[PDB]
C-alpha cells in the first residue's frame, strides 16, 4: 500500500551537493572558535562514517533480502543516496572549509574513536548477521537501520542545525537539511518493513522482539551519551544534545510501531528554527486544399 | 523602483474589472519628468549643440555642411513644432535606451526624438532644406520609420553601416569559402546580418582534385561561418547573427538540418548560425505523390552540366539528374524530410522555408538570376550572381551579392493621414539616398550589386494595430481586402517613384531591359484585375485617397516602359523588431503575439500594452497564437501578391498542435503563394 | 585514476522515465506489420529480462566484492539506474504499446525461449560463482558483466535504433537511447575494474584469463547468432544485425583492454542515424647553474 | 597473420636469454618475397613504366622531359646497381606504406625504393644526368634523406607542396586575421604545417576604434584558426595541424595557455592547434629575481610607440612599458607563470618554449627582423616581417612569412662514407632546387620570403644511432665532442656551398649586406676557436676527412665576404618522424625513446628495434627517459652552436619528477643557449 508513494517521494527528492554553492559559509566558519570548528568537523566525520556503512552495507544487504522489484528499487535508490550523495556531500563541506591536513586528521580520528567504532561494530554486525530466508535476522537488522536513520544521526545533525538556526553556516546547513529530509523518509520506510515482519510473529515472539529492540536502543543510547559528551563538552552543549537524541529515539521507536521510551523535554528553540513535439505522419489529403 | 515603473506596473492592477491602460500615459510623463529631462543635455542654442556634437565626433561634418545653419534650425523647428509625445512608456524607453544619442560615458542624453528625426531628415535630404522638412514631417507624424541601422546611425560619425541585411553567394572553392568567411566577418563588424547561400558548395564525400571522399560538406563551412560570426559580434555589443541557406535537393540537407537538433554533438551543432531551407516545387510535388526523392551531389552535377545545381530549374532538371549515371545522388523520402523540417521548427523554429518557385514565378529579374536564397530574416528575395574569387595576384570575377535597404511604413499613421502616395514616395527617396550613400570596401559583390541593382526594401508595420483600432479582425476577409488595396497602392506608388527617379537621373538598374517591368509582364495582373476594396468599410477607410484603377496601372506601365525603373527591388516587409516600439506600432504585418507584453529590464518589470488597446478593441486585438494560421497565411499571401520581395512570416503555433499541423500550414503557404516562412514560435 | 571522473559522468546523465511522453508512439506502432510488432515485443522483453538480472544481481554483487568507498558509490549509482530507472522505463514502453494480456504472453514466451535463457543463465552463473576475497572469480564475473553491458544488449538495441533512425517509435527510441548510453558507461567502468585485477596477475595467469574471456565470448557469440536468426529472419534484418553484434563485441573486448576479435565492418546507416605531475614551487637557485 | 609479421614478432621471443634481432632481417625477406614482389607492378622495360606513370597522371612530364630516356635509364641503373636492401622489416614497411607510389585504387605498388630515389634525383638535378647520378648515389647510400613532403611528392602529378612547414605573421586587424585564416587553410590544403604568430594581435578587452573592451583577444583568433585547420585537413587524410605562438609578455598569455588545460571549457579549449610561448630573457630575469612582472596590451604599446610589442627588444623596453601610463598592463607572477608552463607541459606537452634572446643573440639576420616565433616543430627560427593585408580594392603590403625546405643528413651513413662535405653540398643543392621550384599562389608573403630569403633547412638524423653503434654514450662528453666537430663541419660546408651558389648565380639572399655573414661577425667564434675533436676516439672517427680549422674558416669568411651567401638560413634540425624509419636511423639528433618499439598496424603488432641494436650495444642505446635531461640539453646546445636555425628539442621526462624538475630543465636549457624546446613527453 505504500512502496509506490515512497518510490515517487524518493526520486522527486533527488539532489547533488554541487547544486549548493558553499563559498558563502567561508566567513561564518572563519569566525567560529577553534573548539567550535573541531566539534563541527568531528560531528560531520561521524555522520560520514554512518552514511558510508549505510550505503556500502546496510541498504544493499536489506535490498537483497526484501522481496519485490519495487521494494528493491526503493531500497537501492536509498542506498545510492547514502554513499553517492550523503557521504560525498560531507567531503564537499570539508574541502571548502578546511585545509587538507585538518581533513586528513579528522578521518584518522574516526578510525581511532572508540564510540564511533563501537556503534559501527554493533550496527554493521547486525547487517552482516542477516540469514537468507530468515525473517527474524532481517527484522533485527531493520531495527538497527531505523536506529541509525532516526536516532544515531541526530547527535551529529544537532550542530549544523544549531548554527543554521542562528543564521550561521547556512549553505552547509542547507545540505544537512536535505540529508535530514532523506533520512526521515528512509527511517519511516524501513520501519514499515520491520513492522511487517514483527506482525507475522506469535505474541511470545513479539515480546522477545520488543526486548531486542529496547535492549539495543539502550545499549546504543549509553554509547551515544559518551560520544555526545566527548564532542560537545568543549562547546558547552552536551546536555542540550542529549535532550535532542532522546527526542529522536522516541521517533525511531514510533517508526517501529512502539511506544515512546523517554519523557518529553524542551529542545533548544534555535535547533527548532534550524528545521520535442508530438509527431504525426503526413497524409495524402494534407497536400491538397 | 522608479515612479514611472510603478505607474507602468499599475496597468495590470485592474480597476472595475478593467486594465488601467491610461495609467501608461502617466508613466510616460513621469519617465520624462523624473528621468529623461534630468539626464538630457541642454544647450543655449542649436548652434552650440551642433558644434559640440560635431567636435566631439558624435555627428558627421559632411551631411551638416550641405545646409546653412538657418536651414538646419528651420528643420529642427519643424520637428519640434509637432510637439510629439510618446503615447506609451515603452516607446520612449526603447527610443532613449536604444536609439537616442548618448555621451561616451553613457550617462547623459544628447539626442531627443525630434533631434534624431531632424538629423536623419537632414541626412536623407542631402542638402535640400525643403526635402529635409518633408522628411521631418514624415517621421514626426510617424508615417515612415527608417530601419534600426538607418534610424540609429544616420548622421553619426561613430556608426556602423546603414544596411544590416546582406546576402552572400559562396562558390564551390576553398578560396571562395575563405572569402565568404572574411566578408561575413567584415559585414558583422559593420553591424549587419549576413546570409550565405551554401547550395553551390559540394556535399560531404565529394572529390577535391580527383581524390575521393575528401569534401567535408556544407557542415564544415557552417562551423567555420559560425566561428566567424561568434568572433565578429559588433565589438562585443550584440551576438553575431548569421544565416545559412541550403537547397533541399542538396545532399547535405539532412546534416544541414542536423546542425539544429538538440541531440547533435558539439562538432555538428552550430549555435549562432541560423539555417534556412530552399524548397523548389519539385520537392513538394515529390512529397505530395509520395514518390521517393533524390538529394544530389552538387559537384557531380556541375561537372556533368557545367552549371551549379541551384543555378538551373530543378522542375525540368530533376528527371535528367536522376536518369544521369554521372550525377551522384542519394535516395530520400520527401515526406520524411518534411516531417523532419516540421519537427525541427517545433523544437527550435528552424529552418526558414523558402518556396523557390513561389518566389520565382513572380520574380521580375529572373533574367539576371533566379532567387536562390533569402536573408537572415527571410524577407529579402533578389537575384544574385555568384562570384569567382580566385587565388592571390589573380583578378576575381565579382558577382552580385544582395544588400537591400530597409524602411517601414506605419500603416495606421499613413492611412489616418491619407498620405499613402506621399509617404511611399518619400520613403523610396530616402531608401534610394541611403543605398547611394552606402559604400562597403570589404564586400566587393555587395558593393557592386548595391551600385547596379539599386534595390531597396520598403516595408509596412502596424497592420494588426490599424485593423484592431478600426474594428477589423486580422483573420476577417475585410482585413485581407484592406491589405490587398493598401499594398496595391503601396506597390503602385513605389513603382511610380522608381520610374520617376529613373526618368530624373536618366538611368535604370542594371539589366532592367530584361526584367518583367521592361516587358510589361509585371503589370499584367494590374492591368486586368481591379484591386479596389470589395467591402464598404474598407472603401470608407480609404476615403479621401485616390485608389489606383486599371487605367492608372496601364498609365504606370506605359510610364515604366518609356522611362524605366530605378530600383530592381522596392518592397520587402522586415520584422521591424524594436522600431515598432518607438513608433507605437505592432511589429511588421504579423498579428500581435500578446495583448500586453511583460518584459524584465535590469531588476525591474515593465508592461507594454499593444498600441491603442482598450476595452472596446480588446477582442479585435486577438493574439497570434489563438488565430487560425490558414487565415494568417491568406492575409500574408494577399500582401505578398503586391510585394516584389518576401515578407518575414512567422508561424504562431500552440503547444497542442503537432508536426502534421505545422506541415499543413507550410503546404498551405506553398499553395497560397507564400514566398518565405520565417519562424515557428510555439506558445 | 578514474572513479571520480566516472562518478561525474554517471550523475550528470541522471534521468527519469516520466520525462519522455510515450503516447505518441501509437501513431507509428499501428502502422507496423505483425512480424515487426512481434519482433519488437520479443526484443523488448529480452532486454527487460537481462536488465533485471543486472539490477538484482550483477551490479550489486560487484559492488559487494569491490574494495574502495568511491567505487562502491559509483557501482551503487549504476545499480540504482538499473532498478529505479531502466526497469520502470521498459515497463512503461510495454504498457503503452501492448494490452496487459499481450505483455504477459510475450514474457511467458521469452521466459521459455532457448537462446534468451542460454545467455541469461550463463551470465548469472558467473555472478553466482564469485567467492569472497577471490579476485579471479570477481574478474570472471566482471567479464560477464561487460559482455552483457557492451555486447549482449546490442542484438536487442538494434531494432529500436532501426525504427528510431527511420522516424518510427521515436518516444520509446529516445528512452532506449538513454538506456543504451547508461549501459555503455557501465560497460566501460566495469571494464576498467576488470583490467585492474588482470594487471595484478602473473603472465601465465593473464594468458589463462585471456583464454577464459575469448572462450566465453565465443560461446555467447554463437548463441547470439542463433538468437538473431530466431528473431530477425521474419523481418529480413539478420545479416545487418550480425555485423552490429560483432562491432559491439569488439567494443566489449576493448573495454577489457583486449584486442578486437572480429574484422572491422560498416554498420547499417539507419541504425547509425538512430545511434597531472606533482606541482612543486620553484625554490630559487634553480635559476643559477 | 602474415609470415613476415610472425618473423618480426619472433624478435621478442628470447633465445638463450637474448633477443632474436636477426629474425628481423628474415622478416624483410618474407615481406619482399611474399608481399612486395607480388604486389609490385613490373613492366617490360623502364620506357613502358615511365610512359604508364606519365599518361596516367602519376608523374609530371616536365621534369622527365629534361632528360633523354638514355639518361633516365642510366640514372635508374645507377640506383639499382647498389642492390639496396632494407635491414629491418619496419623500414621497408614504412616506405611501401607511406612513400612508395601506389595505383589509384592503392591495390598495387608502382614505385620501388630505387624508383622513388631515381625520380627524386631526376627532379633534383633539373636536367643534369651527372648531378642526378650524384643524388642517386647520395640517397641510395642513405647519406641524405629529403623531407617527407619532398621525398613523397617529388616528380608526382598528384603531389602537394614540397615545403613541410610555413610560418605566418598575423597583423592586428580583421583583414589580416581573415587573410591569415585563408592562408592557413590554403597551406594545410597543400599539406604543410602552418605556424602563426599571434603576438601582434591585441589582447582581450582592447578597443576597436574607440569602443573599449571590444576585442576577443588571441583566443578568438585561436578558435578561428582551430576551425580552419579542422576544415582544411589534407582532404581528410592527415589531420590539419596548426601552431599558434604568443609572446609571454602578451596579456592573453594565460588565456592562451588556458586553451591547453584539460579542464578548459569548450568555448576556450582548442584541440587541433599547437601552442608555443616565446620567452625573452627579460621574463627569465624577472622570474629569477622573483620580481612581479607585467604582461602588456599590444594595441596600447602600438598606439604609444608606433611599433608592435614583439617588434622591439623587451630587455630594453620593458621598463619603459611599465613606467608609461599610456601603456596598459596587468600584474603577473613570472614564477607562477613558469610553474603554469611546466604544469601544462607535464599534462599535455604544450606549450612550445622559444627562448627569444637565445635565438636572436646568434641570429645572423637581425637587420631584416628578429625571430619572434617558431614553426609547428619549433626548429625553424628565421626573420619574418608582418604583412599589411588591406581592404579589398586596396594594395596589400606584402611582408615576409617564413618557409624552408627540410632535408636530413644520416650521420651514421655520412660518417661511414667519410663524405660530410659532399653530402652537405649535394643536400644544399637539392634544398636550393626545392626552394626554387616552390611557388605558392595563395600565400603572398610565403612566396615573397621564399624568393628573397632563399632559406633552406638541412637537418641531421641518426646521431644516437651513430653514437651507440660506435660505443659512445649519448650523455658522454665524447658524444658532445663528436656533435661539436660534426656539426661544425656541416656548418662549414653548408656556408661554403651557399657562398658557391651565390658566386655561380651572382645573387645573394635579400638584405644579405646587413647580415652577420656580410660583416664577418658570424665567423668570429669560428676564426678564434678550434672545433677539432678533443678526444682521440672522436678524432679516429673523423679520420679520412679534413676537419676545418681556424684557417679554413678564415678562408671561408673571406670567400663569403667576396661572394656573399645564397641562403639566409641553411641548417635546421627537424624531428624527422616517419622518414627516419626508411633510412634505418634514430629520429633526429634526439636520443631514442625506446630500444624496441611496439607499434600496432591493422590488427597486427610489430616490433622495431633501434638501428644496429644488439647485445654489445644494448646499454649504449640508452632510452631517453632514463637519461639526464641536463646532459641532453648540453648535447643540444653543443649542436645548436653550429645550427643557424633551431633544433626540435623534445624533453623526455619520468612520471616521478615534478613540475619543478621540468622548470629546472627549461631554465638550464635557457642558460645553455637552447633556442627552442619542442615537447615534454612523459613516460
Ligand atoms: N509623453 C511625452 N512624450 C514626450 N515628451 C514628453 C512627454 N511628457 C513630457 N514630455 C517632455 O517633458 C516636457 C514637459 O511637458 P508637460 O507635459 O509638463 O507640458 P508641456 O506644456 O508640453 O511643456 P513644455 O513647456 O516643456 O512644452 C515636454 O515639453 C517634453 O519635452
Ligand atoms: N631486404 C630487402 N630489401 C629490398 N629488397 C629486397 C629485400 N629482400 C628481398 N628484396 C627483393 O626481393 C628479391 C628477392 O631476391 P633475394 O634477395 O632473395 O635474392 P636473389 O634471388 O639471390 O637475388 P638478389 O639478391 O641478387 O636480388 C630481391 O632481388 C629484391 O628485389
Ligand atoms: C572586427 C573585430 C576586431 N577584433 C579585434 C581583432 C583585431 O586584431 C583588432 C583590430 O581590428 P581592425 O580590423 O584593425 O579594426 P579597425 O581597423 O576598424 O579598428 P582600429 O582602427 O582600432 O584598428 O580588433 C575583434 O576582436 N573582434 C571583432 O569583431
Ligand atoms: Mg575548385
Ligand atoms: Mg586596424
Ligand atoms: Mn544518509
Ligand atoms: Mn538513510
Ligand atoms: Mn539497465
Ligand atoms: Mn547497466
Amino acid at each position: 500500500d505504500f512502496t509506490q508513494m515512497f518510490y515517487n517521494q524518493n526520486v522527486k527528492q533527488f539532489w547533488l551537493p554541487e547544486e549548493i554553492a558553499l563559498n558563502g559559509d567561508l566567513l561564518t566558519w572563519k569566525y567560529l572558535g577553534k573548539n567550535e570548528q573541531d566539534t563541527y568537523m568531528k560531528v560531520l566525520a561521524g555522520l560520514t562514517l554512518l552514511d558510508t556503512e549505510q550505503g556500502n552495507t546496510g541498504m544493499p544487504i536489506v535490498a537483497e533480502h526484501v522481496d519485490g522489484h519495487q521494494r528493491k528499487a526503493v531500497l537501492n535508490f536509498m542506498a545510492m543516496m547514502e554513499n553517492a550523495v550523503h557521504a560525498k556531500s560531507y567531503s564537499n563541506i570539508f574541502m571548502t572549509l578546511a585545509p587538507t591536513e585538518t581533513i586528513n586528521e579528522v578521518f584518522e580520528w574516526v578510525k581511532q574513536n572508540k564510540y564511533l567504532q563501537k556503534k559501527a561494530q554493533m550496527i554493521v554486525g547486525l547487517y552482516k548477521a542477516i540469514q537468507k530466508d530468515d525473517e527474524i535476522s532481517l527484522f533485527k537488522a531493520m531495527v538497527a537501520s531505523v536506529y541509525l536513520e532516526s536516532f544515531l544521526f541526530y547527535s551529529g545533525f544537532y550542530y549544523p542545525l544549531y548554527f543554521y538556526g542562528q543564521g550561521k553556516l547556512m549553505q552547509s546547513g542547507e545540505i544537512i537539511n536535505l540529508i535530514l529530509r532523506d533520512e526521515a523518509i528512509h527511517g519511516v520506510y524501513v520501519g514499515l518493513l520491520a513492522q511487517e515482519i514483527y506482525n507475522k510473529q506469535t505474541e511470545e515472539k513479539k515480546a522477545e522482539l520488543r526486548e531486542f529492540a529496547i535492549d539495543l536502543l539502550n545499549q546504543l543510547y549509553e554509547n551515544e551519551l559518551e560520544y555526545t559528551e566527548d564532542l560537545y563538552d568543549q562547546v558547552g552543549l552536551s546536555h542540550d544534545v542529549k535532550k535532542f537524541i532522546r527526542y529522536n529515539a522516541n521517533k525511531a521507536l514510533m517508526n517501529l510501531g512502539f511506544d515512546p521510551y523517554f519523557e518529553e523535554e524542551d529542545i533548544n528553540p534555535i535547533v527548532l528554527n534550524g528545521l520535442k513535439a508530438t509527431v504525426e505522419p503526413l497524409k495524402d489529403d494534407d497536400f491538397y486544399f | 523602483v522608479p515612479k514611472w515603473i510603478q505607474l507602468n506596473n499599475e496597468i495590470m492592477i485592474q480597476k472595475d474589472g478593467k486594465f488601467q491602460f491610461d495609467k501608461d500615459k502617466e508613466a510616460v510623463h513621469s519617465y520624462f519628468v523624473d528621468y529623461i529631462n534630468q539626464n538630457t543635455v541642454f544647450f543655449h542654442n542649436l548652434k552650440e549643440k551642433l558644434d559640440y556634437l560635431v567636435e566631439n565626433q558624435y555627428y558627421e561634418e559632411e551631411f551638416l555642411s550641405l545646409y546653412s545653419f538657418e536651414d538646419i534650425k528651420e528643420v529642427f523647428k519643424t520637428a519640434y513644432a509637432k510637439k510629439f509625445r510618446f503615447p506609451s512608456f515603452m516607446s520612449a524607453f526603447k527610443f532613449y535606451n536604444d536609439y537616442a544619442l548618448k555621451t561616451n560615458d553613457k550617462k547623459k542624453i544628447l539626442e531627443r526624438y525630434e533631434d534624431r528625426i531632424s538629423i536623419v531628415a537632414l541626412f536623407f535630404a542631402n542638402g535640400d532644406t525643403e526635402k529635409a522638412k518633408e522628411y521631418v514631417n514624415l517621421m514626426i507624424n510617424q508615417e515612415y520609420q527608417p530601419s534600426t541601422p538607418t534610424f540609429l546611425n544616420a548622421g553619426r560619425k561613430r556608426r556602423g553601416e546603414l544596411v544590416s541585411c546582406f546576402l552572400l553567394e559562396v562558390n564551390d572553392s576553398l578560396n571562395d569559402i575563405s572569402r565568404a568567411i572574411d566578408i561575413s566577418m567584415q559585414l558583422s563588424k559593420l553591424g549587419g546580418g549576413v546570409s550565405l547561400n551554401l547550395s553551390k558548395l559540394r556535399a560531404k564525400g565529394e572529390a577535391i582534385k580527383d581524390v575521393e571522399n575528401a569534401t567535408k560538406g556544407v557542415v564544415g563551412v557552417m562551423k567555420l561561418l559560425d566561428n566567424a560570426f561568434r568572433y565578429a559580434d559588433q565589438m562585443g555589443q550584440r551576438q553575431g547573427s548569421g544565416a545559412a541557406y541550403l537547397n533541399i535537393f542538396h545532399r547535405d540537407i539532412n546534416d544541414f538540418l542536423d546542425t539544429k537538433k538538440i541531440s547533435a554533438d558539439e562538432d555538428v551543432r552550430v549555435k549562432t548560425l541560423s539555417i534556412g531551407v530552399v524548397i523548389p516545387d519539385k520537392f513538394v510535388e515529390l512529397a505530395r505523390e509520395d514518390k521517393a526523392a533524390y538529394v544530389f551531389y552538387p559537384h557531380t552535377i556541375y561537372k556533368e552540366y557545367g552549371q551549379h545545381m541551384d543555378e538551373m530549374d530543378m522542375n525540368e532538371m530533376y528527371d535528367k539528374f536522376v536518369d544521369n549515371p554521372r550525377v551522384k545522388k542519394e535516395k530520400i523520402n520527401p515526406r520524411k524530410l518534411l516531417e523532419k523540417l516540421a519537427m525541427l521548427r517545433s523544437e527550435s523554429g528552424y529552418p526558414y522555408i523558402m518556396f523557390q518557385d513561389n518566389v520565382n514565378k513572380v520574380h521580375a529579374n529572373n533574367h539576371i538570376s533566379k532567387v536562390k536564397f533569402s536573408n537572415l530574416c527571410s524577407e529579402v528575395l533578389q537575384a544574385s550572381q555568384v562570384s569567382s574569387y580566385t587565388d592571390y595576384d589573380e583578378e576575381d570575377e565579382i558577382g552580385l551579392d544582395i544588400s537591400c535597404n530597409l524602411g517601414s511604413l506605419n500603416i495606421l499613421n499613413v492611412m489616418e493621414h491619407k498620405s499613402i502616395e506621399k509617404t511611399v514616395k518619400l520613403a523610396t527617396d530616402s531608401l534610394t539616398h541611403v543605398s547611394e550613400t552606402t559604400d562597403i570596401r570589404n564586400a566587393p559583390a555587395v558593393r557592386r550589386a548595391n551600385k547596379a541593382m539599386k534595390s531597396i526594401g520598403l516595408g509596412a508595420m502596424n497592420l494588426h494595430g490599424y485593423l484592431a483600432q478600426n474594428g477589423i479582425a486580422y483573420e476577417s476577409p475585410e482585413a485581407r481586402d484592406f491589405a490587398n488595396t493598401f499594398f496595391m497602392m503601396v506597390n503602385f506608388y513605389s513603382i511610380q517613384r522608381s520610374a520617376e527617379i529613373a526618368k530624373e537621373k536618366g538611368e535604370t538598374f542594371d539589366q532592367y531591359e530584361g526584367s518583367t517591368y521592361a516587358t510589361g509582364e509585371y503589370f499584367d495582373k494590374y492591368v486586368s484585375t481591379d484591386f479596389s476594396p470589395k467591402y464598404e468599410k474598407i472603401a470608407n477607410l480609404f476615403e479621401g485617397m485616390h485608389i489606383p484603377t486599371t487605367e492608372d496601372w496601364k498609365k504606370l506601365k506605359a510610364f515604366v516602359a518609356e522611362h524605366g525603373m530605378y530600383h530592381s527591388y522596392r518592397l520587402c516587409i522586415a520584422p521591424t523588431g524594436s522600431i515598432s516600439y518607438v513608433q507605437s506600432s505592432t511589429a511588421s504585418v504579423m498579428p500581435i503575439m500578446e495583448r500586453i507584453e511583460e518584459r524584465t529590464y535590469g531588476n525591474s518589470k515593465t508592461y507594454y500594452p499593444m498600441p491603442g488597446l482598450a476595452s472596446n478593441n480588446w477582442f479585435f486585438y486577438k493574439e497570434a497564437y489563438d488565430m487560425d494560421m490558414f487565415k494568417v497565411v491568406d492575409m500574408i499571401a494577399t500582401i505578398q501578391q503586391h510585394i516584389d520581395q518576401g515578407i518575414s512570416f512567422t508561424l504562431f503555433l500552440k503547444d497542442t498542435m503537432t508536426t502534421r499541423d505545422l506541415n499543413r500550414i507550410d503546404l498551405y503557404a506553398h499553395h497560397r503563394g507564400i514566398k518565405t516562412i520565417y519562424y515557428a514560435r510555439t506558445k
